RNA sequence: GAGUCUGCGGCGCGCG
């Protein structure tokens, strides 16, 4: 085409590796890069589906603000550090998986010490978990589940064992999202908008995949304006 | 908000959220009905307005009226002046228009 | 001839015709030197056309900055009725001049209390402050300035 | 209200009666003392400072008019009261920086 | 509580936490107790110069 | 279908006439009602194309600051109303509608008093034009066009006769735009949106058919995000 | 291969 339709947002793409990736779209009319941007933005953090530590059981420890002997970390900063670890299924029959892991000893606790398992994949090896010393004891099990957004662990409260201890759900593989809509000129009005829009990822997905999956969701909610009633 | 209840619909999501952040503010009485506190919100001079550009509220009540404004006078003062090059005057020889 | 259009009648400009900066609102001719005529200026008329009108553009033209449509004309010529005519002044020619001031940027507006201030950008009614209910704010104050 | 009286914006009905004509050039009423007048008003003039002085007739044809009742308004007048500027719905907020 | 930088705005745009709020944080070698707009402040300047320490 | 695609978006719609039209769609998952109803709304305002008075003629008037005798209004408050006449054509062939009218006496000139054109309507019957007197003469050309947005009639200068004064574009047939996201109750879990935008047209086409457009552009521009470079 | 000549001193008011 060539006048108004070749005249056509540009779509251009910059990413390195799996975590940030830009996003420029001009021109575009007055104030879209504004309409598009946000809802994006607003998909991209709640919408995008994946998977984080519901819950922990340390054996030997009954509540959440607790100290292991031999084990520098505290169970808090414990934890923490598990709501960083990244894991990835690989299909639907996989709703819920409880990781297993059991260390002893003068040694350095990673994510990639938990007992494989046939369907899930840890992107989050050299994770550090703990510190053991001497007659250091670490025997766990963190379950590992698929949903949407933020889930206080207040929320869910998940039970496997009595005196396992929930934990906060951040579930979308996008950490943040921002977008810039800057003035840009073509040649007769000057009146333009240019969506920027730049998006970073954990690693499970990238952030040219969260996108995509992005303006899916969108788009197949603009289609439920179908039947009247 | 009369109309707004006959009309057929109630507050927006938008209305309560931007409702706990003034009551966290010190505008409302903790503890009585969103319909009960716009009204004293309201009353403050203050609704709740939404950003046009992300539909988002903004956080935290903003006044809005009918305010009275006039529009000045443009005198030649106004209508810019850019020179490149022009007249000059006669005794002393500096630019002049 | 393009410049010569909107000046329809004889010398004046036509009313009811856009007057842009640099138009010519009326037209004059005026004498070229001093005294003497042009020694390197006698050779260009001759080469592409000696008899060229000695006679200068001397003409009211529509002064940088903005006019607008012409809308009333004022003409005293020769004989008179009871008006005063300078010395020198064969005669005089009036042009008014109107035009509609929309609101632009530049412009400076203030309410009776003391908030003065220019405009910055006019904002679409797409994207400013917006009310529950469909009605858009007209003008967005600055809070600090009170 | 005053303003708009004591300076002289709009055109005020003399005494009582009702309107005959109502041009946009003039408006010629008819009073109850047997008696009509032709009310020029200045269409279009330009003001010492090249402002617009139009009066615009706020009457309609054939009005029994009250003594001192407006019959145009004035350069800026609305109805018999002064109006400069406009009254517009207004946020009181920040921009960026706008 | 929140491990990384990140962790602590995001639970804010999803109206956990407003940005006035005291909350914990995990910093680069720290368990630093302060609010997410306080990080968030550190976040642009770190950004505007790109020596973060 | 049953479970998580059967819970689809009840769109519901009442409208009235073809001014206001409200549009009712729950349930929503977190936060998405915001997400759809702005956008929305960005775009009701500023992206719908309609009608609105170009060009203007009156047969004795040269200039837009003259006067017509036998006539109250000026030239100026006459083509101002002008802008407040909102006509309604029916198909594309229609790109410019020039409407004719002309009266003549004691008479109060509205806008039934333009001579019908075939494929075109006028839904503002009773809006006043002007009021002539005696001896009072009015015949006009007001141009009529299809557009989008705001055109000040500094930047079209139409001139179909060489005294015609242009008349500013008013283009949007939507004057106010308004959405609501109140919780609704889903079985299991509480928190949920629930989007409902009222929207308002001047006649010229409908809440309905506003609202469809609307979403049009903005998929429109979801497609924008194909070609990377 | 264009360039002359006019707009000064003061006064008043208004903006910043």
């Amino acid at each position: 085409m060539l006048d108004s339709k070749l005249k056509a947002p540009v779509f251009t793409v910059r990413t390195q590796g799996r975590e940030y990736g830009e996003f420029v779209l001009e021109p575009l009319e007055r104030g879209f890069g504004v309409t598009l941007g946000n809802p994006l933005r607003r998909i991209l953090l709640s919408s995008i589906p994946g998977t984080a530590v519901t819950s922990v059981y340390i054996e030997d420890v009954l509540h959440e603000f607790s100290t292991i002997p031999g084990v520098k970390e505290d169970v808090v900063e414990i934890i923490l550090n598990l709501k960083e670890l990244v894991v990835r299924f690989l299909n639907p029959s996989l709703q819920t998986v409880t990781l297993l892991l059991k260390a002893e000893g003068p040694k350095e606790v990673k994510a990639r010490d938990f007992l494989p398992v046939a369907d899930v994949e840890i992107m989050n090896p050299d994770l550090h978990i703990a510190t053991l010393e001497e007659g250091g004891r670490l025997n766990m099990e963190v379950r590992v589940d698929r949903g949407v957004g933020y889930v206080p662990a207040e929320k869910h409260g998940i039970k496997d064992r009595i005196n396992a201890i929930p934990v906060d759900a951040v579930f979308s593989p996008v950490r943040r999202v921002a977008f810039q809509v800057e003035d840009t000129r073509l040649g007769q009005r000057t009146d333009l908008d240019k969506l920027t829009l730049r998006i970073w990822t954990d690693g499970s997905v990238t952030p040219l995949e969260a996108l995509n999956q992005a303006v899916e969701i969108l788009r197949e909610h603009l289609t439920y304006f179908s039947n009247p009633q | 908000f009369g109309k707004r209840k006959g009309e057929g619909f109630g507050v927006d999501k938008r209305e309560v959220e931007v409702l706990r952040r003034a009551e966290k503010l010190g505008l409302v009485t903790p503890g009585k009905t969103p319909e009960e506190q716009l009204k004293e919100l309201f009353l403050q001079g203050k609704v709740v307005l939404y950003d046009g550009r992300t539909g988002e509220p903004i956080e935290g009540p903003i006044v809005v009226g009918q305010m009275f404004i006039m529009k000045l006078y443009h005198m030649v003062e106004d209508k810019m002046h850019a020179r490149s090059t022009g007249p000059y005057s006669l005794i002393t020889q500096q630019p002049l228009g | 001839e393009a410049a010569l259009r909107d000046l329809d009648e004889e010398g004046v400009v036509r009313i009811g015709a856009e007057v842009k900066p640099g138009d010519i609102l009326v037209g004059r001719t005026s004498f070229k030197g001093e005294s003497e005529p042009t020694p390197e200026e006698r050779l260009l008329r001759s080469i592409f056309g000696e008899k060229a009108r000695d006679v200068k553009d001397t003409s009211l033209r529509v002064p940088p900055g903005e006019g607008g449509i012409v809308v009333r004309t004022v003409r005293l010529r020769r004989g008179d009725p009871g008006v005063e005519l300078k010395p020198g002044v064969r005669e005089v020619v009036r042009v008014y001049v109107a035009q509609k001031r929309k609101l632009q940027v530049g412009d400076k507006l203030a309410n009776r209390h003391g908030n003065k201030g220019v405009v910055a950008k006019i904002l679409p009614v797409e994207d400013m402050p917006h009310l529950p209910d469909g009605t858009p704010v007209d003008v967005i104050l600055n809070p600090l300035g009170v | 209200e005053r303003v708009v009286r004591d300076s002289l914006a709009a055109l005020y009905a003399e005494e009582d009666g009702e309107v005959a004509k109502v041009d946009g050039n003039r408006i010629v009423v008819r009073y109850e003392d047997g008696r009509l007048v032709e009310y020029p008003l200045r269409r279009f003039y330009r003001s010492n400072q090249g402002t617009a002085l139009d009066q615009r007739p706020r009457v309609v044809v054939g009005q029994r008019v009250r003594k001192g009742d407006l019959l145009a308004d004035g350069p800026a007048s609305e109805n018999g009261f002064l109006a400069l500027g406009q009254n517009v719905l207004v946020a009181i907020m920040p921009f960026d920086g706008y | 509580v929140f491990a990384n930088p990140d962790e602590a705005l995001l639970a804010v745009a999803h109206g956990i936490v407003d940005l006035q709020d005291v909350v914990t944080v995990r910093y680069m070698g720290k368990r630093l107790e302060t609010s997410p707009g306080r990080i968030l402040f550190a976040r642009i300047v770190a950004e505007a110069v790109e020596d973060e320490k």
